[PDB]
């Protein structure tokens, strides 16, 4: 007879569907399991075009994996949310979610209500958030250098398990000076990231102005001086070339008199505009529209520099660094709409021509010159720089950091285990499993270097029970030490966000009962 | 009955390797390149 | 590098694949374990329904191309061949042990320590089973056997009507009782003829005191009711005389071919007359019977059955006291026949059972036989009833062979898990985790029972763990280890009183097989599959 | 490719039970078309190329190819019911379908199947007890009662206009089939009542011959064809010179050895013929061939010979005459000569010779002759006669009678409802559900008759509530409430008991399946 | 080890594993004969000799 649904619709039950979902989610944890601790490594993803993608962050790995499973897409969503929120612990949330799923798999297979599990997860997440907010340990009034020292320590901690781990003390001051000079709203788009082929890691410099690549020149570019003491930058936006007035125009000349009159008046208008631009006392002319050869030859005879085809972002950065404004017309070129700098040179760095505009006391932006490899190395360096900038911005906006490592997780697990000895019934087993699943961070941190994770975990549990609050792990000492005194500080909001994302993902996965699929 | 589930797109065409064999292959390729660009 | 011409894995992938295969094999037959489980169905390509739930048959008729699956199947087959009961519980315990050991292997623990801890826990559990033994002779005997048979037949199709089948099995076991060489009494099985015939319900299947043959009479002119007959077992075909290959016939005179052709039948006639010279009435021939022998038996007034099995003839000769004679020769050079080796029976009446007849033999004078004629709907129900009866007979034999009964329902597993958990604190090394995992692996039977019963699993598990923990301490309350578990109400009942009654040798063998299977699999870390 | 099994499809849960219940309901709705005297006939087309036109419940179900295991189990239980008692093949299927359809109401209320099976067995036991308690005895010496029972049993088939003779035919066949040999064993086999089908003639020409009817002819026209009181003898061995399996060779070197052998062959043939004609027989019936010399000798001795016979035909001839088959001609004796004949006439039925052995002393094997139109009518008449004979045999084996139609079902339902008030727990709802499930036969009969169940059902339910109101049924011809004592409709108790037991067993077997595994290729 | 006919073999001796591996390279086809000769002569240490030979050939 006539069928009900469309022919080719896949259906499932409840317990087997949940078991399959758990088994599928357990595989995603193995992809971001090695990239975690400082001794961890990275992965290499190849697309269908033949381009290598080397990135240590779990977000890029999950984005380049292209998963088609309906249950495995929950990890990518929470990873993207964590990357957009603070941009730090992208794999810790996935590991915690996988541990929670593996812990509740036997409880689900035994025959438990999913609503009770969701309520227990919510209660445990609320208790962990309250405990973290209680032991946040924040300050109210500090010194001027204390904030800079805290920022440098946070940058060195965030740049510990990255590729530039050998030079973490050099980029810390750079990112500190970059974030400190970012006005008050913290504009991330104002920081320019340039990648020039050639040079090592020690050749990377940080300018206090703006810098961009040399655009396409003409024939009168090598006839003008490329060095000025105290010039005047005039940011314009009109085209400086010989062309028609309007595209919807028509000239109906009569004789040759008016023809020659118009021919001469065109050049007269061009020269009047070039003089009005020159009468403003400027020396550097920058515009978004391409500049013709006539204006380039006219500016070279008066010892003036000019450059066209300037991007919008570069022009905005130069305006924010100097202190000018975008002028469309050239009929109002005063003195308050012109830039000012202390030096302007043009050297050869890596075989490419670049311009520098350093020496601006009223600048609110900067430009980074990242060197090293060729493509993957520069991309990893840019990702690490962005992560450090985000960490410093969060530390400035929240001024609340806790001890790093596996001390906070151990303290939370101990608190949850001590609290489980009060509420009877079936709620004790769920809280105990949630507390036992929180100890996966130190085990994975110690297993990345080939150490005895069981003995270290037992020693940490004994130290937490005998007290001895911020006791974490150690890689160089092959033992345990105080992470609060080892200058290891991390933002406390990152852990809260990761815990909330993991709880939401676990609740959404448990809430899934029947999965219906449609063809095409 | 453990039914296999589809995870990565086009899983029946791609290949995944551990790590030690990949490092050994990369070292061998680098050695071959250095031997070729030696004369 | 390394040209192997095939496929290979690494280290953890093969272990994960084996664990997944074991879990799938366990979940395949995880709905027919407890007494509340239902049966399955197996259909082939031509359309043959196979309704069964013993576990061993389902694993044998599965055809899986996995090494761990084949290992579990052969282990279940060995368990069924050596015992016959508990073919799925051992596989489930082995799968749970493998799943528990996988977590320890993933925690950077050497498999040798885990294997040593598992062996120590198994040895401690085996040593602890002897502490909870009940003497079979101290109870009533008949009631204990009836309870054991009802427990063994509780997870079958005749679980409700277990008051008559258990008594019939006990009577058949008591009738089929063989004595050894003046020592311990034996109880041989696989000797009772379990016939299958469609007819009425299963409650009408009574016990036939004697033997039952699945053959019909030869000629229609022979009587079908002989009182006080003589059973004569023969092991040679009753046909005409035929020369061998090396002995040819070369007729040289026409006055001898007719004489030879007449003697060829006269020899058989004289042999038949000498066989029937002792006054025999029942003659069984395993070979063929010609028309002349049939006419002779009809004229003499005696029955003749052709195409008889060897085992049936041996059982008939052992029950009636006759001797199977393959020839008529003696200690000289004359073919004679004595009357001292003739089996004396009583009433040999042929009864028709639904459009087919079969000869039944009642009790004789030497020993006592037993025959069961099971009646049901079609062939699947008859096969299920036969399998259930065979399992009940095997359980009764294993119980009577070793006078040692042990209560069931999930209390023994909880007691063993508590004992191993309390003993693990005395080690102090890395084997404590292995002992704890071995103890937790035995708790999968109550969980599966509660899942199949659709009751509270965690609550019942907690109640059992709280009731068994108080039985260890406080010597004034040492009778709390025999509470058991009920699936119809969800509360500990009497159990040990008269509810569940299972032997201990079966459980010991199942635990040993599960330990051996968990040991022989955990020592695998690489696979090499060649291409055909 | 790395998988555990290949081309395997496993399905578990409530879907398997739902599909089984749907298949059972479809089978019951298909088989419910043929029920009651107001039913219609069907027509099946076998893959061979014939035409199957009948009305039996088993002959129609056996010609339907299905693929569901539930349908296969239903066909199997129907075939077992037809091979057990012979009658009641559709009622059992309808009852099983109704019991499986009314069982799905409890499966959706988180009810365990073990309690359902326990309630089913407890209801089956009570139904058996009630049927044994309401048993009414009957005498076997009354021929009118047996004729009325046979007529009421065959009133549904197409012999409703000719049962005036078929009843007597079945009675005579049952009386002649019953034979007592040695001991206290009284068997009633059906392998001796051969039914012959000859196309042509009218249906009123059928009768029961006191003997058999072999479709053969004489070997020579010079033999006799009409004997008064002949002495029919039997043989088994061949009447010709055969070879030997002992590998014999006759090496001759003279000249007259061939003539000597050829003369000795004829001498041996004549000696065998003289040994055959020893007690002066008349009609020789052998199973093998007869040479020309033996035929000439029997013609000279005025003996009739018939060759190429069957074993069943020879056994029937020996049972009708009263002799035994002899293999060796030298051991004929005297008691082996059959003298129970009285008429040996060879007629022609449509250009075909037929042997008739009529008028015997005390025959124990008869041959029913049927004359109809084509072959389907003859097959239907033979099936109806076999069903009537099986019903008569089941009645003679157990002298018990119960009111048919729908009175016994209503009485059992009332007895189960009056006893269900003392029960408690979860075993009360399935009991009351299966107690009212027995009304599927009278409801179907009313639907097939006048198609007015909404009134007759409650009229019969309100009538059986009284005391002496357990024999009130529903007339399938008109459609009114009439008494079964004055109508004359009766049925045996063993058939109903077997039907109930088979239905309960099928329901129990089908209510314990929740997994389907297919794709293992057996081996 | 799983052969082409479907026989699953589990062994710990290096000689049996090398024989069941079925290699195709002569440098690998000589090691199986070496292990067979070592097992025929002595019987034990069939894996240590292969390890020593591999270490020597790698140091060469
Ligand atoms: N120098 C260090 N000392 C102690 N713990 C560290 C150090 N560097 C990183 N960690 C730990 O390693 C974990 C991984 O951090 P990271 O790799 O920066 O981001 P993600 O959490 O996304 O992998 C953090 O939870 C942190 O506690
Ligand atoms: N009547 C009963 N009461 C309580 N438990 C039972 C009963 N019958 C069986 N069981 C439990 O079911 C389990 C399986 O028994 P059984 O079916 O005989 O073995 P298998 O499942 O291997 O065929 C046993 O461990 C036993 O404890
Ligand atoms: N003339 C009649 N009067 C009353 N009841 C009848 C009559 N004919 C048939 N029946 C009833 O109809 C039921 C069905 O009978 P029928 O169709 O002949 O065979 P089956 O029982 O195999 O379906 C019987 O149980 C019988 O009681
Ligand atoms: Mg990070
Ligand atoms: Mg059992
Ligand atoms: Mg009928
Ligand atoms: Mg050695």
């Amino acid at each position: 007879p006539v069928i009900l649904l469309k022919e080719g619709t896949d259906s499932s039950q409840g317990i087997p569907q949940l078991v399959s979902n758990i088994s599928a989610c357990q595989v995603i944890a193995e992809a971001v399991r090695t990239t975690l601790g400082p001794r961890g490594m990275d992965k290499l993803i190849v697309d269908g075009r033949g381009k290598a993608t080397i990135s240590n962050d779990g977000a890029t790995i999950l984005k380049l994996l292209d998963v088609v499973h309906p249950a495995a897409k929950t990890l990518v969503d929470i990873a993207k949310s964590q990357d957009a929120e603070v941009g730090d612990g992208t794999t810790s949330v996935t590991l915690l979610a996988a541990e929670f799923l593996k812990q509740v798999k036997p409880y689900v297979e035994e025959g438990l209500h999913p609503q009770i599990i969701i309520r227990a997860f919510r209660t445990a997440t609320q208790l962990a958030v309250n405990k973290i907010k209680e032991i946040a340990v924040t300050v109210k009034k500090a010194d001027k250098v204390e904030q800079r020292k805290l920022l440098e320590k946070c940058a060195m901690t965030a740049l510990s398990s990255k590729l530039i781990s050998q030079q973490k003390a050099f980029f810390a001051k750079m990112v500190v000076d970059a974030v400190m000079m970012l006005d008050d709203l913290l504009q991330l788009k104002m920081i320019g990231i340039k990648k020039v082929q050639g040079g090592a890691l020690e050749d990377s410099q940080l300018v206090a102005g703006v810098a961009f690549k040399k655009t396409f020149s003409y024939a009168g570019f090598e006839m003008q001086p490329k060095k000025y003491h105290n010039p005047k930058i005039a940011l314009l936006n009109v085209e400086l070339e010989l062309k028609a007035e309007k595209d919807n125009a028509e000239i109906r000349v009569h004789t040759v008199e008016d023809y020659q009159a118009i021919v001469d008046a065109e050049w007269n208008i061009l020269y009047d505009k070039l003089e009005k631009i020159h009468h403003s006392g400027a020396k550097v002319v920058l515009s978004k529209l391409p500049i013709g050869d006539v204006a380039t030859q006219y500016f070279a005879d008066r010892d003036m520099f000019c450059a066209g085809r300037v991007p919008e972002e570069d022009l905005k950065r130069t305006m924010m660094a100097c202190g000018g404004s975008i002028q469309t017309s050239v009929n109002a070129l005063s003195a308050d709409v012109l830039g000012r700098c202390q030096v302007f040179e043009e050297t050869q760095i890596g075989g490419e021509r670049y311009n520098f505009f350093t020496g601006c006391p009223k600048a609110k932006t900067c430009t980074f010159i990242l060197r090293g490899g060729a493509e993957q190395f520069m991309e990893e360096t840019e990702r690490s720089l962005h992560d450090a900038i985000m960490i410093v911005r969060r530390a400035i906006k929240n001024d609340s950091v806790v001890a790093g490592g596996g001390a906070i997780e151990m303290e939370l697990s101990k608190y949850l285990r001590d609290y489980s000895r009060t509420i009877p019934g079936k709620q004790q087993l769920l809280i105990g499993a949630y507390a036992k699943a929180l100890e996966i961070i130190p085990r994975q941190l110690c297993d990345n270097a080939g150490f005895d994770a069981t003995n270290i975990l037992n020693k940490l549990r004994a130290r937490h029970a005998q007290g001895g609050t911020w006791y974490g792990v150690d890689i160089n000492n092959e033992d345990i030490a105080d992470n609060f005194e080892a200058f290891v500080w991390e933002p406390a909001m990152v852990r809260i966000n990761a815990l909330t994302a993991a709880s939401e993902a676990a609740c959404l996965i448990v809430s899934v009962d029947e999965t219906i699929k449609n063809p095409r | 009955y453990g039914r296999p589930f589809l995870i990565i797109k086009d899983q029946d065409r791609k290949s995944r390797l551990m790590g030690l064999e990949a490092l050994k292959s990369h070292i061998m390729a680098a050695k071959a390149v250095a031997n070729t660009m030696r004369t | 590098p390394l040209s192997v011409f095939g496929d290979r894995s690494t280290g953890e992938t093969i272990r994960s694949q084996n664990v997944m295969a074991a879990a799938s094999i366990a979940n395949i037959v995880k709905s027919s374990l407890g007494p509340v489980g239902l049966d399955k169905m197996l259909v082939d390509d031509i359309g043959d329904v196979t309704i069964t739930n013993d576990g061993a048959t389902i694993l044998k008729l599965l055809e899986v191309e996995h090494p761990a699956a084949k290992v579990l199947c052969e282990l279940a087959d060995l368990q069924d061949k050596e015992v016959g009961d508990g073919t799925t519980s051992v596989v489930i315990i082995a799968a749970e042990l493998l799943k528990n050991a996988d977590e320890l292997v993933k925690q950077k623990i050497h498999p040798t320590s885990v294997i040593s801890g598992y062996r120590l826990a198994c040895k401690e559990a085996v040593r602890y089973i002897n502490e909870n033994l009940i003497v079979n002779t101290d109870e009533l005997g008949r009631d204990c056997l009836i309870n054991a048979a009802k427990t063994s037949m509780s997870s079958k199709i005749i679980g409700i009507n277990g008051d008559f089948f258990a008594n019939m099995v006990v009577d058949a076991v008591l009738a089929i009782k063989y004595t050894d060489i003046r020592g311990q009494p034996r109880y041989p099985v696989n000797s009772v003829n379990i016939l299958k015939a469609h007819g009425r319900s299963q409650m009408e299947s009574m016990l036939i005191s004697g033997y039952a043959l699945n053959c019909v009479v030869g000629s229609q002119g022979m009587p079908k009711r002989i009182v006080n007959a003589k059973i004569a077992c023969l092991d040679f075909s009753l046909q005409k005389t035929k020369m061998k290959l090396g002995v040819q016939v070369v007729i040289t005179d026409p006055e001898k071919l007719d004489q030879i052709r007449q003697r060829e039948s006269d020899i058989t006639k004289e042999r038949i007359q000498k066989i029937l010279a002792t006054g025999a009435n029942v003659i069984l021939t395993t070979g063929g019977i010609d028309d002349m022998c049939l006419k002779y038996f009809v004229e003499a007034g005696a029955m003749a059955v052709r195409r008889v099995l060897k085992r049936d003839l041996k059982r008939i000769a052992k029950a009636s006291g006759a001797t199977i004679l393959s020839t008529l020769a003696n200690l000289e050079g004359e073919e004679t026949f004595e009357a001292a080796m003739l089996g004396q029976a009583e009433e040999v009446v042929q009864e028709r059972i639904c459009d087919d007849e079969l000869i039944l033999i009642k009790n004789t004078k030497a020993r006592t036989s037993a025959s069961i004629i099971l009646r049901g709907a079609n062939d699947f129900m008859c096969d299920e009833m036969e399998r259930s009866l065979h399992d009940a007979l095997c359980v009764v034999k294993r119980v009577l062979e070793s006078k040692s009964v042990v209560p069931g329902g999930g209390a023994v597993e909880a007691a063993l898990s508590i004992y191993l958990e309390n003993y693990a604190t005395s080690m102090g090394s890395r084997e404590q985790l292995a002992i704890a995992e071995f103890a937790r692996s035995l708790l999968v039977i109550p969980n599966t029972l509660a899942v199949n019963a659709a009751q509270d699993s965690t609550d019942l598990v907690a109640k059992l763990r709280a009731f068994h923990n108080e039985a260890q301490v406080n010597p004034e309350r040492k009778n709390l280890k025999w509470i058991g578990l009920d699936l119809s109400n969800g509360k500990p009942r009497d159990n040990k009183q008269a509810g569940v009654f299972e032997p201990t040798i079966v459980k010991v063998k199942s635990l040993k097989f599960a330990t051996e299977a968990a040991i022989t699999i955990l020592r695998i870390d690489d696979l090499i599959k060649l291409h055909p | 490719v790395l998988v555990l099994s290949q081309n395997t499809k496993r399905e578990s849960g409530r879907k398997v039970q739902s599909g089984n219940i749907n298949a059972a309901k479809t089978i019951a709705d298909i088989i419910r078309t043929c029920l009651g005297p107001k039913s219609m006939m069907k027509m099946l087309l076998d893959p061979m190329g014939g035409i199957v036109m009948t009305n039996d419940g088993n002959a129609i179900l056996r010609e339907i190819q299905v693929q569901h295991p539930a349908a296969k189990s239903m066909i199997e239980i129907s075939r077992t019911q037809d091979e057990e008692v012979g009658d009641g093949t559709t009622s059992v299927i309808i009852l099983a379908g109704e019991m499986l359809s009314v069982a799905e109401h409890f499966l959706e209320q988180q009810m365990h199947p073990t309690v359902v099976i326990s309630a089913y067995r407890k209801a089956l036991d009570d139904m058996i007890s009630t049927l044994k308690k309401i048993s009414i005895p009957v005498d076997i010496s009354d021929s009118d009662m047996m004729l009325n029972i046979i007529n009421s049993s065959i009133t549904t088939k197409a012999i409703s206009r000719w049962s005036s003779l078929a009843c007597n035919i079945a009675l005579d066949a049952v009386k002649m089939v019953q034979f007592e040999e040695n001991g206290r064993k009284e068997i009633d086999i059906k392998k001796y009542a051969r039914v012959e089908k000859i196309p042509g003639g009218i249906i009123e020409d059928s009768c029961v011959l006191r003997g058999v009817m072999i479709n053969k002819d004489v070997t020579h026209p010079r033999m006799r064809r009409y004997i008064k009181n002949p002495r029919i003898v039997l043989l088994d061995s061949s009447l010709e010179y055969k070879k030997g399996e002992s590998q014999t060779d006759i090496e001759i070197t003279r000249e007259e050895d061939f003539t000597r052998i050829l003369q000795m062959e004829e001498e041996y043939i004549q000696q065998l013929c003289e040994d055959i004609i020893q007690l002066k027989p008349d009609v020789v019936i052998t199973e093998k061939g007869i040479s020309d010399l033996a035929q000439h000798y029997l013609m000279r001795a005025n003996i009739t010979a018939i060759r190429r016979v069957r074993k069943t035909d020879n056994n029937r001839i020996a049972r009708a005459c009263g002799a035994r088959i002899v293999s060796r001609p030298e051991e004929l004796r005297e008691d082996d000569v059959g003298t129970g004949a009285g008429l040996l006439e060879i007629k022609k039925i449509g250009d075909e010779y037929f042997t008739f052995i009529t008028d015997c002393k005390d025959p124990k094997a008869c041959t029913i002759l049927l004359r109809g139109a084509s072959k389907e009518i003859l097959s239907e008449v033979e099936r109806n006669l076999q069903d009537a004979m099986q019903v008569c045999r089941n009645v003679l084996l157990d002298p018990q009678l119960v009111p048919g139609g729908g009175a016994s079902e209503m009485a059992v339902a009332h007895a189960l409802t009056e006893k269900s008030k003392a029960m408690t727990g979860v075993e009360q709802w399935p009991y009351r559900a299966v107690a009212q499930a027995l009304e599927v036969i009278p409801r179907t009969l009313i639907q097939n008759c006048g198609a007015s169940t909404i009134r007759l059902l409650t009229s019969l339910r309100a009538k059986h509530t009284q005391e002496n109101c357990e024999t009130w049924g529903v007339n399938g011809e008109t459609g009114t409430l009439v008494d079964m004592k004055e109508l004359g409709i009766w049925e045996p108790l063993a058939v109903k008991l077997q039907t109930y037991k088979t239905a309960v067993e099928t329901a129990v077997l089908l209510l314990r399946i929740d997994d389907i595994v297919s794709g293992h290729k057996k081996k | 080890i799983q052969d082409g006919k479907g026989d699953v073999t589990i062994t710990n001796d290096g000689a049996t594993i090398l024989k069941q591996m079925q290699v195709l390279h002569p440098a690998a086809r000589m090691l199986v004969e070496l292990s067979k000769a070592q097992d025929i002569e002595a019987g034990d240490g069939t894996t240590s000799v292969v390890i020593i030979a591999g270490s020597l050939l790698d140091s060469c």
